[PDB]
């Protein structure tokens, strides 16, 4: 629970709470008891759901991409490519940038849904995930999609979506939010995080070989970080997100404005 | 507790009006340690001549200057026996004590926010295209602006430090301020913080120092127009692997 | 690179002065 | 085998349940632990540093470090007005909800606790003054003058060597707490500062001097709801 | 032997991306900008990844041969990357090289619609032209 | 509190764990400041 509020009193001595500086980057750790006159409160108030477990422990969509289930033999359009990343949508963007430094485990689930347009009864998809350098498949139907070592899972409509865990796979100690720096030693290539995210491919497919009318398959992961330790916290994000590649902004304002600094909206006019 | 004076090499830091010393996220710099070791091969630790305090090129404050940054430990190359050793080995792993000094009268006001960021990834202000490795690093270091520039370079516009945030929000990081009627110096222990181990000295900055006056610079006539500010910065436990041939930046 | 432009236009680079040969470098 | 019977409430994907799943990689080694400098475990650890207010959010000043200093000055006219003055509601107040006691507390519907506003002078060290910064819970108006202010929760902030000071606002609220959001059911009041004397300054000093407001969670502070941040909008497919 | 000339050039004087389709030794194909279109959008996206400044030419020679496939790249006539058919990936040693296939691949399928270009729509291509030709 | 797989990634989340320390961002400061004493 947080701290209770201790009862106090009149005070007229040399103490100075309420005078510190603020030059020393230290913030004051002055609570009501020391500026005011205070009553015993015992406060039950706890901070469980701040938690970084509990704030973070929400699956969020990361990817939505559709395939088709029909087209030509070597149509990419019938299978979907993600390049694992947690860059393409901005709310679990920036939740997971007010940390520099995380380290989870994720609990993946996907949420794949059937777009018809003017008789098949139920589609069976495979969502087969190639670790980085793995090969990768040329068409729907490529060898690749036997499985022999790549994680894969298989899913017919109609069931609970499907759900696996991932545990911390990054060849560092932690996830890295923010990557100041390049890819090559020589201060060129690649700048930012895109450095670090050797995150393999997932690659989603209609395991139907065919439909009479075609088929638009729509897949959703979530991603919901677990077991999650975080390091040296940042601002939160003030500026829309341009590209999921790099910290590409424009130039937002600090706040909304007023009319001027003694603008106080009140009811009582 | 005004005054305090650090001593790290052949290298003495005297500061009469100081504020507290601000030890980054309450660690104190340290060696790598075995069971959190990687490389192998036996660390180097040239303690005396590396761990010393260096004074990088001085700032001019101005009543208009929106403020400055340095990618450290990448603006320490060619910085004596500190920048050799950056060039000669693959990785290198040290903290820092970053002193930031700013003297001015008592006629004089204005503060500034000496930050440390961890990995202070920058935008660009072409927002589809990037900029090299010169719009980042330093010599003299970059400026922040006070409007929103253009071109193939970081965005400096100082409300957003560069990172698409808020400014005012940098104290989440370890800092302290300079107010010219209170100090006239900031110091800043900084530890070793990376996802790994050690790391490239050179193709990753650890943390960029921001000095963003939060409050303009501001004096009558008649008093000091100069009024610089210095960055000394002194690497701390400081230990290199990998040793090879030279690097050629 | 740089080219020098072989008169018979041919086996040079940049470009301004279409298509290339193994070499990369163009020829009109 | 065992008889069983499905419950309401099987197959779904609610996205908040904690259950057990099949991990993908089974018997991975992963990459050891490291100390790393930093850890935050909770966000009200982030919601307690001080943040600097941008109290001077006025129009056009909003894309500036103007947003930021609160301009105090020796002069002997509009003494009686207040140098600033802005809704105590860390949630949605323009001034207070950009800061990470805000940006923190717009991930939750519900919060309680104290704030400290601590308010650091940035003129000359000749520079002296004496400022009374109040708080009024929201049951009578804002306050309009000095004396309806030094009727509430208020400090008389002496300028010198310290150079800082620390109006905490003490949670006075009818419920254990208020909602993040705008609502005239859980109104916090206002803050207020007046000019308790003046700023005087030497002849060779600067005549206008600026003022910087920090605004930090106390230790019994505390977010209930988690809820998705208003902040940040996606309008379409990023790059 | 079906190959592809392609060019493309930050700076141009007023085309900047223009395709030479190639049987052996005759030209059959000729493609330019003003008038392969996801290609043209994908050698111009590639200036934008190289941070520089100064004028950069990008020329491609992508086809294939009785089935072999040639991804080569080069930047500023020197050859920096090629096309990794396992992988996936266009590849180099160069920055250069890593900046382009970095910014290629953020299209998240265009790694797939080089491939497939590679192994067979550049065959099919060539042996329908052997046929009708 | 019961683990129906073998590996610890295929758990459910902490959420019962409650712990901080706010002083590595409030206090970073080397020598302690008590609050009632002058800052400086
Ligand atoms: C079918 C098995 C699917 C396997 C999916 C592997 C998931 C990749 C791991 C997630 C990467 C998360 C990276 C976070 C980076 C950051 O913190 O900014
Ligand atoms: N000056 C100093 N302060 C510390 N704080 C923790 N360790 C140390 C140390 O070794 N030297």
């Amino acid at each position: 629970t947080v701290a209770n509020t201790q009862p106090s009193g009149p005070s007229n001595s040399t103490e100075i709470p309420a005078l510190t500086a603020v030059e020393t980057g230290h913030t004051s750790q002055v609570d009501p008891s020391d500026t005011i006159q205070t009553r015993h409160v015992v406060n039950f108030h706890s901070r469980s759901e701040s938690t970084i477990e509990n704030f973070m422990g929400r699956a969020a969509c990361v990817f939505m991409d559709q395939y088709k289930i029909n087209g030509e033999e070597t149509s990419t359009d019938r299978f979907a490519v993600w390049t694992i990343n947690i860059r393409e949508m901005a709310q679990l963007r920036r939740k997971c940038e007010m940390f520099t430094y995380m380290r989870f485990d994720i609990e993946m689930t996907m949420v794949i849904t059937s777009c018809q347009d003017q008789d098949m009864p139920v589609l069976t998809h495979q969502i087969m995930y190639v670790p980085p350098g793995g090969p990768i498949p040329a068409k729907v139907d490529g060898y690749e999609w036997q499985t022999s070592t790549n994680p894969s899972v298989f899913w017919t409509e109609g069931n609970a979506p499907p759900r696996i865990s991932i545990p911390f796979i990054s060849v560092g100690n932690a996830y890295s939010s923010f990557y100041d720096g390049w890819s090559h030693f020589t201060q060129d290539g690649t700048y930012g995080y895109t450095t670090l995210n050797a995150m393999g491919k997932l690659y989603i497919r209609h395991v139907n070989r065919s439909s009479p009318h075609q088929i638009t398959s729509t897949i959703r992961v979530y991603f919901k970080p677990k077991h999650i330790k975080a390091w040296v916290p940042r601002p939160p994000r003030l500026c829309p997100y341009i590209n999921k590649r790099d910290v590409n902004f424009v130039v937002t304002e600090i706040t909304d404005s007023r009319t001027s600094i003694t603008d106080t909206p009140h009811p009582e006019h | 507790d005004r005054v305090r004076s650090m001593t790290l090499g052949n290298s003495t830091i005297t500061t009469q009006e100081s504020a507290n010393v601000v030890v980054g996220y309450g660690e104190w710099p340290s060696y790598l340690s075995d069971r959190e070791a990687t490389a192998e091969d036996q660390p180097t630790q040239p303690d005396v001549a590396t761990c010393r305090f260096y004074t990088l090129e001085s700032v001019q404050w101005e009543k208009t200057s929106p403020g400055w940054w340095w990618k450290f430990p990448e603006a320490l190359k060619n910085m004596g026996l500190f920048g050799q050793n950056m060039h000669y080995h693959y990785l290198g792993r040290a903290g820092y004590t970053i002193h930031v000094q700013c003297n001015a009268s008592k006629f004089h006001q204005g503060c500034l926010l000496v930050v440390c960021v961890p990995e202070a990834e920058m935008g660009c202000a072409d927002t589809d295209t990037t900029f090299p490795a010169t719009e980042l690093t330093t010599d003299t270091p970059h400026v922040f602006t006070s409007d929103s520039i253009t071109g193939k370079k970081v965005q400096a516009a100082v409300c957003n430090a560069g990172m698409g945030v808020g400014v005012g929000n940098l104290t989440i990081f370890p800092h302290q301020w300079i107010n010219l009627r209170t100090n006239n110096s900031a110091t800043i222990v900084i530890p070793y913080i990376n996802s790994v181990p050690m790391d490239n000295m050179f193709r990753h900055y650890n943390f960029t120092l921001m000095i963003i006056p939060f409050a303009p610079l501001n004096f009558t006539d008649g008093a000091t127009a100069y009024v610089p500010i210095t960055v000394t910065i002194a690497p701390m436990y400081a230990e290199y692997n990998g040793l090879r041939l030279a690097s050629t930046q | 690179i740089q080219r020098t432009p072989k008169i018979q236009v041919s086996g040079f680079h940049p470009s301004d002065i279409l298509s290339f040969s193994k070499d990369w470098s163009f020829y009109l | 085998g065992v008889p069983v019977l499905n419950t309401p409430g099987s197959n779904q994907f609610l996205t908040s349940d904690d259950y057990q799943s099949p991990s993908a990689m089974p018997q991975f080694d992963e990459t050891p632990e490291m100390h790393i400098p930093g850890e935050v475990r909770n966000l009200m650890e982030i919601a307690e540093v001080d943040s600097v207010v941008p109290v001077n959010n006025v129009t056009g000043k909003t894309k500036s470090m103007d947003a930021y200093q609160i301009p105090v000055g020796t002069g002997n006219t509009d003494k009686t007005k207040p140098i600033f003055s802005f809704q105590m509601d860390p949630g949605y107040s323009s001034v207070l909800k950009r800061t990470l006691l805000g940006e923190m507390l717009n991930y939750y519907a519900h919060w309680s606790g104290s704030v400290k506003l601590t308010f650091l002078f940035c003129g000359s060290a000749m520079a002296t003054g004496k400022l009374l910064i109040s708080y009024s819970p929201p049951g009578a108006s804002v306050p309009t003058s000095r004396k309806d202010a030094m009727l509430g929760t208020h400090i008389v902030w002496d300028i010198g060597l310290q150079s800082s000071c620390v109006l905490c606002v003490p949670w006075i609220s009818q419920s254990h707490y208020r909602m993040v959001q705008q609502d005239p059911y859980t109104s916090a009041g206002y803050i207020t500062c007046w000019y308790q004397t003046n700023i005087v300054v030497p002849p060779g000093a600067p005549t206008s001097c600026d003022v910087l407001c920090f605004a930090s969670a106390c230790n019994d502070f505390s977010v209930r709801l988690l809820r998705d941040t208003p902040f940040m909008a996606q309008p379409g497919k990023l790059q | 032997s079906l190959l592809y000339h392609l060019t493309a050039v930050s700076s141009p004087a007023p085309p900047a991306f223009w395709v030479s389709g190639w049987l052996g030794p005759q030209q059959y194909l000729s493609y330019n900008s003003l008038r392969l279109r996801i290609k043209e959008k994908l050698f111009l996206e590639a200036f934008k990844a190289l941070g520089g400044k100064g004028p950069y030419t990008l020329q491609g020679l992508l086809g294939c041969e009785l089935s072999v496939p040639t991804a080569k790249f080069a930047l500023n006539g020197e050859e920096f990357m090629n096309f990794d058919l396992k992988q996936g990936t266009w590849g180099g040693d160069w920055p250069e090289a890593l900046a382009i296939s970095q910014r290629w691949q953020q299209q998240d399928k265009a790694a797939n619609k080089e491939l497939t270009f590679l192994l067979f729509s550049c065959p099919h291509r060539l042996r329908e032209h052997l046929e009708r030709g | 509190n019961i683990n129906f797989y073998k590996d610890a990634a295929s758990s459910a989340s902490n959420r019962q764990d409650i712990q901080q320390d706010p002083g590595k961002f409030t206090d970073p400061v080397k020598d302690l400041m008590i609050k009632t004493l002058p800052a400086l």
